[PDB]
């Protein structure tokens, strides 16, 4: 004579009564949907969830070690880092290069950006946080990469009109679901910012953004790295010294530099040469700006 | 119910009127016939 | 005291009786209860659902 | 090409098995099998009726397990039940007692052996507890559309078959779908055993226990019912004081639907318990 | 007889009224209802399936919904003062489908028509302009969106019925008078007027029928109703300045028997201003009220005496 | 007790006739998800049933019974 | 009755054929598929259903969000169905309209948008081997100018694989939600038409709009239909609310639509010679130099209102000596406010 029950809600907006029954439950007993149900017995039988070169070390390790290196975790009693911050001045192309490397992880990738979480109505931010934790936390381990976290991490003094503090209600609600929820061994939160103007000071935690790797201005070395990635497969003639064209790429993000590569892919048809030349990169630079 | 308030320095013109409103509501719901033996809160700041 | 009025979630209202097993403790109004499709019997009820500064 | 006047004999066995099967008649589709013996052409008698385990598919030809049916029927043949199957029954809750296409398809497939193929559908869910009148179903030949539908003699029992006179199912789906009459039978063993068993079911164990309970409760609990009864009596007499005015003015027509007489007669009937049990207390005190 | 009176079982007691959505070439159509129930069954007799124009209300049943049937549901040279404008609308909307020797050689075919308006309005002068089409054409005039707003919010489907009967009546001119869509629920008027604009522009049609839009003010049309609403020609109606009133009153006096003793100016400009509507009313009740005196002559006191009813009617309440 | 089957009829609806058809098949405006066009019973005439009025219509037979309103 | 006679006599087999094809469960559409046996379905009554696939329908013929027939008794899928609104029949682009012969004025941007719709589809091999991807497209906003003439040019100069264009009035319509299944069904028509080029004309025509433009970006910029067919928005107002922050990416080449010049109108007149036969004695440059600073739509209104006023004059041939009042009246009376 033990007490155990649950509240049911059908899709046709009809509420009934039934206790917690079924087979052996391990991940069940959570407030979810898409469960088993018969014609009129309304019993629970089956619960189902409803819904490249210069960096290869930090990305691949931080996602494989919390799943494959559990033996060293039990042998050493150490938790792995969770949040990585690919910050720094623009030009590196953290959006297209970080998303391309997330596609190179060979795991599941879920798109999540700034305007994705910010909705016209209120209360939907936590719905998309618990939804990103439905697919990520509930589904198979996926990869989620967000960008432009500094623009929404503004802490103003006059608390009378600021939407970025409601984005700090959803965002700091996620930090409540990371600092408050110790078992963060599942899908992590990968963030990145294009500027260090307004950085959130409350991101100092192992579960939060800990591995803050500083990527400086894309100098000849760094522009040769990200641009060697951008040109590691295409037909590159043995004349691209990358000096003048890598020097002229000032204040140009990876999307604008990819557009420079497209403009290089524009006039080479009528240039007569079937292979991309050296001066076509700087021609694209002086063509976009 | 054990609360841990934090980052109150940025929320602390009429910037003080809302602070007196919410705080006077805190007194209005903490000094009367309130269950003080069950509720608990910790406020934190930075400066 | 033996027979009262119930309000279903779907919107239509009904009236039920008292079962010989339960008592008048939970039978008082203001407490959400449960019913059965056959005879509208009652199996059981349904329950609804000081300061420190460290700076 | 010949037809007679058939009538399905229904005893208390199949009736009570359809009452317990109706109590266990969950909204899920159920299966059942009837047995009996064929003595002649135009009569059929059912004796053995059992239930079948439910399934997610419901009423279908695939749910009928031939090894389970033949196994249980063999276990009935080794015992004192030398009767062959005569039909199959089920329940149709909610959507009415009519038969869908699947039911007439499995009926067409199950009627290849028995020409009668008696079909009975019980539905005690929406049926009131006042009447338990049940109806039996039959299957008509598709080639009889040219000739008469039912050339059945003895048209007298059709008046007894007209009791289920719903204006949607009988002639709402009467095409290729008719019914048959139902009668009962009771021997002396069921009459005396069941009659004395029901009278005893409404009587006491020794039949002398709960008499003195009321005979002595007439002075403790019934007094409250007598005082309240007099409160209702006065509650009517307060208007009966106003009745001789209207009765002394109009004297034409009756406007109040209340009779004010049979209720007081019933109050006298409840009051006669003291008089009837006074002699009982006289017998208990005497000897 | 038996084969015709044997399908009564389908159209008998279990019968309903639904709304069909479309008909598929696979001989099974799709219907709908308040909750949108889609049932596809092979078609039967009594239906046309050609002129039905799927998307209207049809007949359903409580059965498997086999479709048993369907259930359907003053000339141009009389008035003066605007002879150039009435030969402009005459020459403009009498150009298609009439006088074809100067219509097919040009090869323009602007299937839009003119858009009329008038500060007096009332449909008398505008109907006197649109009367040029009544010479040789089928009578078809959808006067305003009154039937659109007085009926349930069915939307532009009635405009689709008037457009399909205007397609089956191609030798006609769809005239619209007293456009009170936005000048007088309320949110549906914008979508049925935007669908009236889209279907009126010729979204799935060509130069079949002309559309003449007349109203009380040209400014009542929204700026969206300009570029896809007026591409053919626009007009301009000046003030009557007692000349349109003089010609209309001359037509009213061309049939009745009355001398020049009746003052014209104070009666055509009695209250504020009026061309033909209430002076036509006092001409009707002047012929009837003058007929009450058993005299065909118009008395100088009976005409103004009957005029006191109209002068007092719109001024008291 | 003969009426007990009409109690088992699960009640009846309240029909409102809005337009009569000349084919002896008068449509009746009923509760939403209704609008059930049907011929009236044989013992009641059709011409007497005037439109724009409420009537009594059964839920299964769809038969009309009668018209409803200092000196 | 005559049509119902042969079918009424042919209605006998409808009783023996009434038992099959009875399956009708309001044609509920599926949502996704996590596993092959069990499929999640959602009916229009906001009731999500789940059932296993039948043996009569192959699993490879199931598409995400496809309206198919389904039983109401066995709950299985008996037979699918291919499905038509007016947008489907009008959406097809035929009758080759104004061609390239109107080359004049804005020649650089029309080349930048010509070498993105013509060259990539005609010459795909050297655009893939030459770099990373062929150009995506450009943006055409700002002044109308010679509107409805350059999209016509793209229709006429097609490689005979005609592309699909969509007007902006179809997006903001009554009963919102149809825009998602509309863009998905025209993307499905693009899949049927061997990756047909998708165009959205006049995008200038609030959650009901945010779903159409945010989901529209999630479809065009998304890689589900295709990421290399066509992206171009020729309109009067760009309505840069989401593009205002989504422009640094797949979309680029922010340019204007066109601009009017003095010597450009003679080409649009040279293609208006393809209309009703005008006397060739009248020079097109004489008709073009007397209307300074006139856009393509203004001279389109010259050749439209001059054609209505030409057919109004009740003549045989069109000569400027007859409707010259219509010409100077249509350039000046419309040049006052435009
Ligand atoms: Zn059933």
């Amino acid at each position: 004579r033990k007490g155990k029950c649950a509240v049911i809600k059908t899709s046709t907006r009809q509420t009934y009564f039934l206790p917690v029954i079924g087979l052996v439950d391990a991940e069940k007993l959570k407030p979810g949907d898409l469960v088993g149900v018969n014609k009129d017995s309304y019993l629970i039988l089956e619960t189902l969830p409803t819904e490249l070169d210069k960096q290869i070390q930090e990305l691949v390790e931080a996602i494989v070690l919390p799943m494959n290196h559990k033996e060293k975790f039990e042998n050493l009693g150490i938790q792995p880092p969770k949040g990585v911050l690919m910050y720094g001045p623009p030009g590196t192309g953290k959006t297209l290069l970080a998303r391309a490397c997330a596609a190179q992880t060979k795991a599941t990738f879920l798109k999540l950006a700034g305007p994705q979480l910010v909705q016209m109505f209120i209360g939907d931010g936590a719905k998309l946080v618990r939804d990103a934790f439905a697919l990520a936390k509930e589904k198979a381990p996926s990869i989620i990469f967000i960008d432009e976290l500094d623009a929404i991490g503004t802490k103003r003094f006059d608390s009378e009109k600021a939407g970025d503090r409601e984005v700090q209600r959803t965002m700091l609600e996620l930090l409540n679901q990371l600092d408050g929820f110790q078992p963060n061994t599942q899908v992590k939160v990968i963030a990145a910012t294009n500027r260090v103007d307004i950085l959130d000071p409350a991101l100092l935690r192992s579960g939060r953004l800990d591995r803050k790797i500083e990527f400086p201005m894309p100098n000849e070395e760094a522009r040769a790295r990200i641009m060697q990635i951008h040109s590691r497969k295409m037909n590159v003639s043995p004349d691209v010294n990358y000096e003048e064209l890598a020097r002229c790429t000032d204040d140009f993000n990876g999307a604008q530099c990819k557009a420079v590569c497209v403009e290089a892919g524009m006039i080479a048809l009528r240039r007569g040469a079937t292979e991309l030349t050296h001066e076509d990169y700087m021609e694209g630079i002086l063509e976009v700006q | 119910c054990i609360i841990f308030m934090d980052e109150i320095d940025a929320i602390g013109t009429s910037a003080d009127r809302e602070i007196q409103r919410t705080l006077m509501e805190l007194l209005n719901q903490m000094d009367g016939f309130d269950t003080l033996h069950r509720v608990k809160m910790i406020m934190a700041t930075n400066r | 005291e033996e027979k009262f009025i119930v309000k279903a979630t779907n919107g239509p209202r009904y009236v039920v009786g008292c079962r010989r097993q339960l008592d008048k403790s939970k039978l008082k109004p203001g407490t959400r209860v449960a019913l059965d499709m056959t005879t509208l019997t009652i199996m059981r009820y349904l329950p609804r659902e000081k300061g420190c500064l460290l700076y | 090409a010949v037809d007679t006047a058939e009538q399905v004999y229904i005893s208390s066995l199949a009736l009570l098995k359809m009452l317990k099967h109706g109590r266990a008649g969950v909204p899920m589709e159920v299966m059942g099998l009837m047995l009996g013996e064929f003595v002649d052409d135009y009569t059929v008698r059912v004796i053995d009726v059992f239930a079948m385990p439910q399934s997610g598919t419901g009423v279908s030809v695939e749910a009928v397990d031939p090894v389970f049916q033949a196994k249980m029927l063999d276990m009935l043949k080794q015992t004192g039940r030398p009767e062959m199957v005569v039909g199959w029954y089920h329940s149709h809750p909610g959507f009415g007692c009519w038969l869908s296409g699947v039911d007439i398809n499995t009926q067409q497939s199950f009627e290849a052996l028995s020409e009668r193929a008696v079909a009975v559908v019980v539905d005690p869910i929406q049926s009131v507890k006042g009447k338990v009148v049940i109806d039996a179903f039959r299957l008509i030949n598709a080639n009889m559309m040219v000739l008469g539908h039912e050339p059945r003699q003895t048209t007298s029992n059709l008046g007894h078959l007209n009791k289920p006179s719903i204006q949607a199912l009988i002639h709402g789906l009467n095409r290729h779908y008719y019914s048959i009459t139902i009668n009962y039978r009771k021997n002396e063993l069921e009459q005396k055993m069941l009659l004395n068993l029901h009278k005893k079911s409404w009587m006491e164990g020794l039949t002398l226990q709960d008499y003195s309970e009321h005979c002595k409760h007439n002075e403790s609990v019934v007094k409250e019912m007598l005082e309240l009864a007099k409160n209702y009596n006065k509650a009517v007499e307060e208007e009966d004081k106003m009745t001789p005015e209207q009765l002394a003015i109009k004297n034409v027509g009756k406007q109040d639907p209340k009779r004010h007489l049979e209720e007081h007669v019933d109050v006298l009937m409840t009051s006669n318990i003291v008089q009837c049990l006074a002699a009982m207390l006289d017998t208990v005190v005497f000897k | 007889e038996e084969e015709r009176s044997k399908v009564d079982d389908l159209r008998g007691t279990p019968m309903s009224v639904g709304t069909l959505e479309e008909i598929i070439d696979d001989n099974h159509a799709i219907v709908s209802t308040s909750v949108g129930s889609e049932h596809y069954v092979s078609i039967l007799s009594f239906v046309d399936k050609d002129l039905l124009e799927p998307g209207c209300s049809v007949l359903l049943n409580h059965k498997v919904h086999a479709v048993i049937g369907v259930l359907m549901d003053e000339t141009y040279a009389d008035i003066g003062g605007l002879d150039n404008q009435i030969q402009e609308i005459k020459e403009s909307v009498e150009l298609p489908l009439t006088h074809p020797e100067y219509y097919e050689e040009m090869g323009i075919k602007p299937p839009k028509g003119v858009i009329l308006y008038g500060p007096p309005g009332t449909g008398k002068t505008l109907l006197a302009k649109a009367v040029a089409n009544q010479t040789s054409a089928t009578f078809l005039r959808v006067v305003g969106s009154e039937l659109i707003q007085k009926y349930l919010g069915d939307g532009p489907k009635l405009v689709r019925e008037l457009f399909r009967v205007a397609e089956e009546h191609a030798p006609s001119i769809v005239f619209i008078d007293e456009i009170d869509a936005i000048g007088t629920g309320e949110r549906e008027i914008q979508r049925t007027m935007l669908e009236l604009l889209n279907q009126l522009d010729g979204f799935d049609s060509r130069g079949d029928v002309k559309v003449i839009m007349a109203t009380n003010r040209i400014e009542t049309l929204d700026p969206a109703l300009i570029r896809p609403g007026r591409i053919d020609r626009k007009i301009e109606f000046p003030l009557p300045d007692e000349k349109t009133k003089k010609r209309i009153f001359q037509i009213h006096t061309s049939r009745m028997t009355l001398a020049d003793d009746v003052t014209l100016d104070d009666l055509i400009m009695a209250k504020d201003d009026l061309s033909g509507a209430d002076i036509k009313a006092i001409c009707t009740e002047a012929g009837l009220m003058a007929l009450r005196e058993r005299r065909m002559k118009v008395t100088n006191e009976d005409f103004k005496k009957s005029k006191e009813n109209v002068l007092y009617k719109k001024q008291e309440g | 007790r003969e009426e007990l089957q009409l109690l088992q009829e699960q009640g009846s609806y309240v029909g409102e006739v809005v337009r009569a058809m000349d084919k002896k098949k008068v449509l009746v405006k009923v509760h939403p998800e209704g609008k059930f066009v049907v011929d009236v019973d044989k013992n009641i005439d059709i011409n007497d049933v005037t439109p724009n009025c409420r009537v009594a219509l059964r839920n299964d037979s769809y038969t009309l019974h009668k018209i409803l309103p200092l000196d | 009755a005559p049509p119902a006679l042969w079918d009424l006599a042919a209605d006998k087999q409808t009783l023996q054929s009434e038992q099959p094809l009875q399956v009708a469960r309001c044609t509920k559409i599926i949502n996704a598929d996590s596993e092959d046996p069990k499929y999640i379905i959602n009916v229009k009554q906001f009731a999500k259903f789940v059932v296993d696939l039948s043996d009569q329908v192959a699993p490879t013929d199931i598409e995400e969000g496809m309206r198919v027939g389904v039983d109401r008794n066995k709950y299985q899928i008996h037979i699918p169905l291919p499905p038509d609104p007016t947008v489907t029949m009008m959406q097809v682009e035929e009758k080759p309209d104004v061609t390239y012969s109107d080359v004049g004025g804005c020649k650089e941007q029309i080349e930048k948008l010509r070498e993105v719709v013509e060259t990539p589809l005609l010459h795909p091999e050297r655009f893939v081997n030459l770099g990373i991807e062929p150009p995506k497209g450009v943006l055409l906003f700002g002044p109308p100018g010679t509107g409805k003439t350059l999209c016509a040019r793209a229709v006429a100069n097609r490689t005979d694989a005609c592309f699909i264009r969509v007007i902006g009035s179809e997006l903001v319509q009554k009963y919102v939600g149809e825009g998602a299944r509309m863009v998905r069904e025209l993307f499905e028509m693009a899949r049927t038409k061997k990756a047909c080029l998708i165009f959205f004309d006049e995008i200038d025509a609030d959650n009901e709009v945010q779903r159409t433009m945010l989901e529209l970006i999630n479809q065009l910029d998304g890689f589900d239909p295709r990421g290399n067919i066509k992206v171009l928005m020729a309109t009067n107002r760009p309505d840069t609310l989401d593009p205002a922050l989504m422009r640094p990416g797949r979309l680029d080449r922010k340019i204007e639509f066109s601009l009017p010049d003095l010597e450009g109108r003679t080409h649009i007149f040279k293609i208006h010679a393809r209309s009703m036969s005008v006397e060739r004695d009248i020079r097109f440059e004489l008709l073009a130099r007397l209307c300074p600073n006139s856009t393509g739509a203004e001279i389109r209104s010259v050749c439209t209102e001059a054609g209505m006023f030409a057919i109004r004059a009740r003549r045989k041939i069109a000569t400027e000596k007859d409707f010259l009042e219509a010409v100077n009246k249509v350039i000046k009376s419309y040049a006052k406010f435009s």
